[PDB]
Order: structure tokens, then C-alpha cells, then sequence
RNA sequence: GGUGAAAUUCUUGGAUUUAUUGAAGACUAACAACUGCGAAAGCAUUCGCCAAGGAUGUUUUCAUUAAUCAGGAACGAAAGUUAGGGGAUCGAAGACGAUCAGAUACCGUCGUAGUCUUAACCAUAAACUAUGCCGAUUAGGGAUCGGACGGCGUUUAUUUUUGA
């Protein structure tokens, strides 16, 4: 779950709505990159291979 | 209405002024950066243009801050000099000296002056050239 | 014709030094092919510090003086007046100038 | 410059403003610093709102009544505020401008290391420090320089210390430690065999992350 | 330092290289020291360190691949175990 | 006896397709061909068989790769960064 | 903001200034010097690993195995070229603002290649000590870096030897 992660991890296939089994980054050598949390009212900001 | 306090106890404030080579801000806050106080520069107080950054200007601009300063209630200020810094010339402009002496003669309480210069350790490349400002 | 010994830069036993930056026009300049000036000046004048005096938050003090150094190009130096040309048998001797201590 | 501002572009806001007493932590004697300024409280903004995250710069010699110690600064951030006063604790320390200059001088060596360290309770803060040569009273040699390989001994062990006294503390205690300056005499009588290493100093302290907030350890150090 | 041991005992005891005669060896019940590559496949090391441990025989897991346990050992192909019969003059059996 | 001189494994493509493109195709063709060694195992016998997959002709294991490598640039660093990340963290 | 002085540009959708936190890339100020190392170009933050080198010491070892080199070969600042990554700051070309009779410039605000790095090319510089390499002799001095030797003292060390 990407809340059990440090910032500057990168990631692929991520969830853009728990359930949903992988929807963000999933072609043939990109990746998301997470920059920051909010624990409070759980929410977390990334980064997508666009920019 | 402003809080008031026993006559032997006064209150302290800090004035941030900037004097750069080109023109002077007087401006005077509480003990932080927070709610300003009062701000006045010299292109309010001159008309020539060719004296914005003269000691001159300062001493008028001093002036007005402390009067309208008084009637805030405030009485002491502590001082923050600060020049360009950076990759500018560290060495604070003509009008500071004028300014921070002034106060005294406005019999406003002058306490714990300093200077903030924002010195590098190593920065980047500086404005120019390789061959500066040839003129 | 060599007109100095130590070609005016005094370094004799290595490839470069990496450059600095005049302090007044912002030139480049070899580390060693310059002209640098400590200065330990006060915060304010003589006359400041009586009226910061009367003024004392705490007993009787003066306040710091501030430390400087400062780097200069030769061609900047000496329209300051930092230095200026000597004699042809003036040149070659490096001792500070010395000040008089009771100034007469 | 009337004339300019071809393009351009209630009063007296201070009618609302309200001044407010700070309170300073428990080893330092007096805690009152000043008062501070901020809207008056009212609906649709709070006033704790705005009290809940500002620092205050403030003097060690102001704090302590003390001008030995008059090259030192400290910043206190404020955290919870009762009626009319706001209590505050450690958030770091500095030195002066000016001095830092003084210190340092031609025809000598110096020595700086760095060292970040944390206690068995929880608390992210790094430490500084800096020593200089010392000449001899005979001496006749201009340059008092010392070796490459003694350098680096200097080091590990000067790192060694901060980190075996700074293991098991608290903050009360560790500021206890600052404030007659243990580390500096520590190191001088340590490092004597090797080379003199006078004028040692931690120039400031700076801390990274905080635990929990724990308001019954707060009210237990301050104010009593 | 474990590299300049191993290439003395080449020169002056005896060794025995390779799986099956180290696992002879060991039968026997005269090894004294088993080295252990780092690649070597997780079902072998598992199953040659419970015999060390039944015969009470110290075991050494070495740092390098297979390919270099060889060119310690002084020979030219690849080797995952090997057995010291008995040390020379050194002294790897101190630790 | 080399037969060539600068054209090397791009000497089937001819005359054709000109002269900037058929050196650059060189540069992945060279490596994608090539013969690299095992990890697991540490013989000299894997080779490409997919866009992205490699085996083993000995141990029969098989592993995800780059395009045209064995392995890439980015993923080792990455690799390398995330496992200093991950005990500096925990520690 | 900026200049000798103006002017572009930005602003109550709060400039500028204040405090806390985060990200990116470059660089290791002060100490730093008539001081060091390398064949030169060049090389300055800590620690770990890897290999290399001069001088010194030596009643160890081989025994002329040596010096300089036409053709031949390795390295070779900056700028420049080909593909990626990265692209904070400066900044060729270029656009605007001023000065000037003109100003395709010197002064100001931006800004592309480039300035960084990975894999390959190029082999020129006031690449300057304008002073080729090896060997012998020739005048006085005080400073300075590394090693060794001798000596009355001082300094502070679980000290004494040693360090200085
Ligand atoms: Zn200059
Ligand atoms: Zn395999």
C-alpha cells in the first residue's frame, strides 16, 4: 500500500482508486515517483511520466 | 486601546532596514517577520530622483517612521542591517549609516543592532562574464 | 624584456590556480594574480557609538567590529588607488608600507 | 515619483490587533521577552490558529543576564498558549555574525567535523563543532602547521566524543551540557597529547524531526 | 587475508575439490574445514551445512562467486565446495 | 582476412537505407546478439529469446531484462539508491 | 528592479521583505602561503576498498644490464561533433530597453545551443621558465618542505619512552 513507503521510491502499476488493480504507470520502462504525504486525512501527491 | 504596562518595563520592536546601492527601506515589525508595523521608502520622500539612495531620503524616511511609531505604542526597536548579500557587495549602502544614527536623534531607545548579510559558501557562477563590467 | 622576475603572478612549481572573482567589476582573475586587502572596520563611527553609548541595553559595551577581505584585478587596483606605479628600482621590493605610529 | 504609476493598480487595520505575553523554558532565569501582535480573535478565524506555529529570536545574554555568553542566539518556537501568555521550548541555537569572522585568522590550521546524533527517546538533532591551533610561548617558527596524517587523527576521535556523551540524554539535560560548555573543555583535555587544538566551540544546533507532542512533558519542565 | 591462507595450503597440505568427494569426505568423518561459495544453489547449502553440523565440522561461507573460489584454489575452471583434509604449516583452524 | 573494414554485423543491410542510420542500428544489434553470463549458475550460456526476457541454456532459469542488454542503467541505480534508502530508514 | 542618470520587466489574484519545511543541479569559501603532488594537461569535504610512487635507512641481492632517439606509440585545457540522461546557476545566437548623428557594441531585463554527466570522436593553445635530456667543476648567506643523526632544557600525557 503506498502510504507504507518513503518518499523518493519509485513505483509502477499503481491504483488510482483503491480496487481498481492498477490503472498509472504500466508500459515497458516508466515508472511514478511519490514526493510527499499527509497523514492527517490520508492523502498522498506523485508524480506521472508526463510530468 | 494598546496595552500598557508599568513605567519601568518597555516594550521592544525590530526594524528591518534595506539599504542597498540604489535606494533605502525603512521598516519596523514586532519580534518576528510577522504584522507589519509601519514602511516607508525613500521615492515617497524625494522628488529630484537623483537622491533615492542619498542618507538624505533616509533621515526623512527615518523620521516619519518614528513618528508614526511612538503612537503605536512601541518605544525600543532592536536593528537588522542588511545589505545585497549573495553574490552582491556585502558592504551596506551610504544611506544606512544616516538612518540608524538618526533614530537617537529622535530619542527613540536604540537597542542590540546587527547586520544580516547573507553570505555563500561556494555558490554558483556570478553575473557578468569572464571579463566584467567593462566600463 | 621581462618586466618582473616572478612575471607578476608568484607561482613557480605548478600547472594553474583556479580563478576568483574581482570584488568591484566581477573579472576573472588567477587566485594569485591579485590584489587582496583585509580590513577589520568598525560597525559605525566614533561618533555613533556615543549616541549608542548613552542608549546601553546592558552596562557599558561597544559593539563588534566587522572583519573584511576584499579581491581586486590590477586594472580596477589602481583606479581606485589601492596602488599605484613606483620607480624602476622601487618595484622590486616587497616589504608593507610602514605607518607611523604617531602621526607627526 | 508622484507622476509614475500610469497603469496603477476601510482603513487602520491595527483597530484589531492584539498584544499577547511569551514565557521562556525552565533552566533560564527570565521569561519574558516582549509582547507580540495579531488580529483580535474572532468568527470565522481563531486566534490560536495563528500563535499555533511562529519562533521568536531571542538573545542568550537577554536570557541568561550574562554578557560572557554574548555571542550566542537562540530561536524559540512557540507551541501552546494559556490566557494572555505563550509558552515556548528549545528550537535551536546560533551564534553571531561577526564573531564567526573574528575567530578565524592567517598562519594557522583549522580543523571542522561534522556529526548528527539521536538519544534512545526520540529526538532528530545535529551538532557542530570547530578548533583552532595554538602557538607556544617560545616560539620563533611563523607558521604552526601540523601533518596530514595527524589531521585525520584529530578527527575520529574528536567524532568519537560528541557521540558517547550525547547517547543517553534528554533535551533538559543535553542544554544543561551547553550552556557551561562540556564539549568544548572535554575535547581540549583529550586531544592535549596529539596537538593543542585550542578555541573549540559547537557554533549551533539544529534539529530534524520531533516525536509525539506529549503536552504533559511540556507542562512538566515549564512553568512553575 | 583468507585468499594468501588458501593459497599456502595448496602448495603444502592436500585438498580435494568439488561436491560429491567433499560429501565422501565428510562421510568418512576426517574433514576438519568446508568453504561454501556465495552462488551456489539454496537446496545444496542447506543440505551440506547439516552435515557439518552432525559431524561437528566448522564451515567457512566464503565472500566470492564460484568462479573465484577457483582462481584462489590456483586452478582454471569453476568450483562451488571444497574440504580441508589437513592445514600445512598455517593456521586456519585458529578462528 | 576481414572481409570488412568499418561495416561489421550491418554489412547484410548493402547499399540500402543510408549510411547514419545503419551505423546507428550497430550499436543495439552488436549487444542484443551477444553472449553474456549466468548469475545464478555462473556459466557463460544466456541469450536473448523475447523483447524483454533472458535464460539460462544450463541452470533453465530465466529473468526479466532490458530491451537490448542484459541489464540497464537506470534499473541499477535505482536498485542501488532504494536499498541505501530502505536501512538508512529502518535503522 | 536597474544606471553616471533614465527605461524594459513585475505588482492589494499582495510586489519586496520575514519565519518553518521540501525538491533540483553545480561547487567544497574562510584556513590558503614566494607552501605540496604529478610526465604534462592538471589535482583541495569525510570514510572504506583497489592498485601505484619519490626521498630517506641499509656491512642484503644481480653485476654493465647504461644515455638520447629518425620512423612508431600512450595521455593530451577550452571550444567543437554524434546519440541518450539531466538541465539549478551563468550564458554564444537572438528579442526587447537605453546612450550615440549612426551603435548590428561597451550599460539593463530575458533567453536557445552550451556550461554537468554516460558511450564514442577531434589532438590544437602566449600547451611560457618564450630557457630540450644525461654527466663534472665553480661564491657567501639566511629562510622553507620530507627523512635521518646528536644534544642541555621545557611542556603536559595510566605520563616515564614518545608527542611537541
Ligand atoms: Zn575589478
Ligand atoms: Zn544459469
Amino acid at each position: 500500500p503506498l502510504s507504507s513507503v518513503p518518499e523518493g521510491t519509485v513505483v509502477s502499476n499503481v491504483e488510482e482508486k483503491p480496487g481498481d488493480r492498477g490503472a498509472l504507470g504500466r508500459t515497458s520502462g516508466n515508472y511514478v515517483t511519490v514526493v510527499g504525504h499527509n497523514p492527517d486525512e490520508g492523502k498522498t501527491r506523485i508524480k506521472l511520466p508526463s510530468g | 486601546l494598546g496595552p500598557q504596562v508599568r513605567e519601568g518595563e518597555l516594550v521592544f520592536g525590530v526594524a528591518r532596514i534595506f539599504a542597498s546601492f540604489n535606494d533605502t527601506f525603512v521598516h519596523v515589525t514586532d519580534l518576528s517577520g510577522r504584522e507589519t508595523i509601519c514602511r516607508v521608502t525613500g521615492g515617497m520622500k524625494v522628488k529630484a530622483d537623483r537622491d533615492e539612495s542619498s542618507p538624505y531620503a533616509a533621515m526623512l524616511a527615518a523620521q516619519d517612521v518614528a513618528a508614526r511609531c511612538k503612537e503605536l505604542g512601541i518605544t525600543a526597536l532592536h536593528i537588522k542591517i542588511r545589505a545585497t548579500g549573495g553574490n552582491g557587495t556585502k558592504t551596506p549602502g551610504p544611506g544606512a549609516q544616516s538612518a540608524l544614527r538618526a533614530l537617537a536623534r529622535s530619542g527613540m531607545k536604540i537597542g542590540r543592532i546587527e547586520d544580516v548579510t547573507p553570505t555563500p559558501s561556494d555558490s554558483t557562477r556570478r553575473k557578468g562574464g569572464r571579463r566584467g563590467r567593462r566600463l | 624584456v621581462k618586466k618582473r622576475k616572478n612575471n607578476g603572478r608568484n607561482k613557480k612549481g605548478r600547472g594553474h590556480v583556479k580563478p576568483i572573482r574581482c570584488s568591484n567589476c566581477a573579472r576573472c582573475t588567477p587566485k594569485d594574480k591579485a590584489i587582496k586587502r583585509f580590513t577589520i572596520r568598525n560597525m559605525v563611527e566614533s561618533a555613533a557609538i556615543r549616541d549608542i553609548s548613552d542608549a546601553s541595553v546592558f552596562a557599558e559595551y561597544t559593539v563588534p567590529k566587522m572583519y573584511l577581505k576584499l579581491q581586486y584585478c590590477v586594472s580596477c587596483a589602481i583606479h581606485g588607488k589601492i596602488v599605484r606605479v613606483r620607480s624602476r628600482e622601487g618595484r622590486r621590493n616587497r616589504a608593507p608600507p610602514p605607518r607611523v605610529r604617531y602621526n607627526k | 515619483v508622484g507622476k509614475n504609476k500610469r497603469l496603477s493598480k476601510v482603513q487602520d487595520p491595527f483597530t484589531r490587533k492584539d498584544w499577547y505575553n511569551i514565557k521562556a523554558p525552565a533552566p533560564f532565569a527570565v521569561r519574558d521577552v516582549g509582547k507580540t501582535l495579531v488580529n483580535r480573535t474572532t468568527g470565522l478565524k481563531n486566534a490560536n490558529d495563528a500563535l499555533k506555529g511562529r519562533i521568536f529570536e531571542v538573545c542568550l545574554a537577554d536570557l541568561q543576564k550574562d554578557e560572557d555568553h554574548a555571542f550566542r542566539k537562540i530561536k524559540l518556537r512557540v507551541d501552546e498558549v494559556q490566557g494572555k501568555n505563550c509558552l515556548t521550548n528549545f528550537h535551536g541555537l546560533d551564534f553571531t555574525t561577526d564573531k564567526l569572522r573574528s575567530l578565524v585568522r592567517k598562519w594557522q590550521t583549522l580543523i571542522e567535523a561534522n556529526v548528527t546524533v539521536t538519544t534512545t527517546d526520540h529526538y532528530l538533532l545535529r551538532l557542530f563543532a570547530i578548533a583552532f591551533t595554538k602557538r607556544r610561548p617560545n616560539q620563533i617558527k611563523k607558521t604552526t602547521y601540523a601533518q596530514s596524517s595527524q589531521i585525520r587523527a584529530i578527527r575520529r576521535k574528536m567524532v568519537e566524543i560528541i557521540q558517547r556523551e550525547a547517547a543517553s540524554c534528554t533535551l533538559h539535560q543535553l542544554v544543561s551540557k551547553l550552556i557551561p560548555e562540556v564539549i568544548g573543555r572535554e575535547i581540549e583535555k583529550a586531544t592535549q597529547g596529539i596537538y593543542p587544538l585550542q578555541n573549540v566551540h559547537i557554533r549551533k544546533v539544529k534539529l530534524l524531526k520531533q516525536p509525539k507532542f506529549d503536552l504533559g512533558a511540556l507542562m512538566a519542565l515549564h512553568g512553575e | 587475508s583468507i585468499g594468501a591462507k588458501l593459497a599456502l595450503v595448496i602448495k603444502s597440505g592436500k585438498v580435494v575439490l568439488g561436491y560429491r568427494s567433499t560429501l565422501k569426505a565428510l562421510r568418512s568423518g576426517k574433514a576438519k574445514l568446508i568453504l561454501i561459495a556465495a552462488n551456489t544453489p539454496p537446496l545444496r547449502k542447506s543440505e551440506l551445512e547439516y552435515y557439518s553440523m552432525m559431524s561437528k565440522t566448522p564451515v567457512h561461507h566464503y565472500s566470492g562467486t564460484n568462479i573465484e573460489l577457483g582462481t584462489a584454489c590456483g586452478k582454471l575452471f569453476r568450483c562451488s565446495t571444497m574440504a580441508i583434509l589437513d592445514a600445512g604449516d598455517s593456521d586456519i583452524l585458529a578462528d | 582476412s576481414k572481409r570488412t573494414k568499418k561495416v561489421g554485423i550491418s554489412g547484410k543491410y548493402g547499399t540500402r537505407y543510408g549510411a547514419s542510420l545503419r551505423k546507428l542500428v550497430k550499436k543495439q544489434e552488436v549487444t542484443q546478439h551477444a553472449r553474456y553470463t549466468c548469475t545464478f549458475c555462473g556459466k557463460n550460456s544466456v541469450r536473448r529469446t523475447a523483447v524483454g526476457i533472458w535464460s539460462c541454456k544450463s541452470c533453465k532459469k530465466t529473468m526479466a531484462g532490458g530491451a537490448y542488454t542484459v541489464s540497464t542503467p537506470a534499473a541499477a541505480a535505482m536498485r542501488s539508491t532504494l536499498r541505501r534508502l530502505r536501512e538508512i530508514t529502518e535503522a
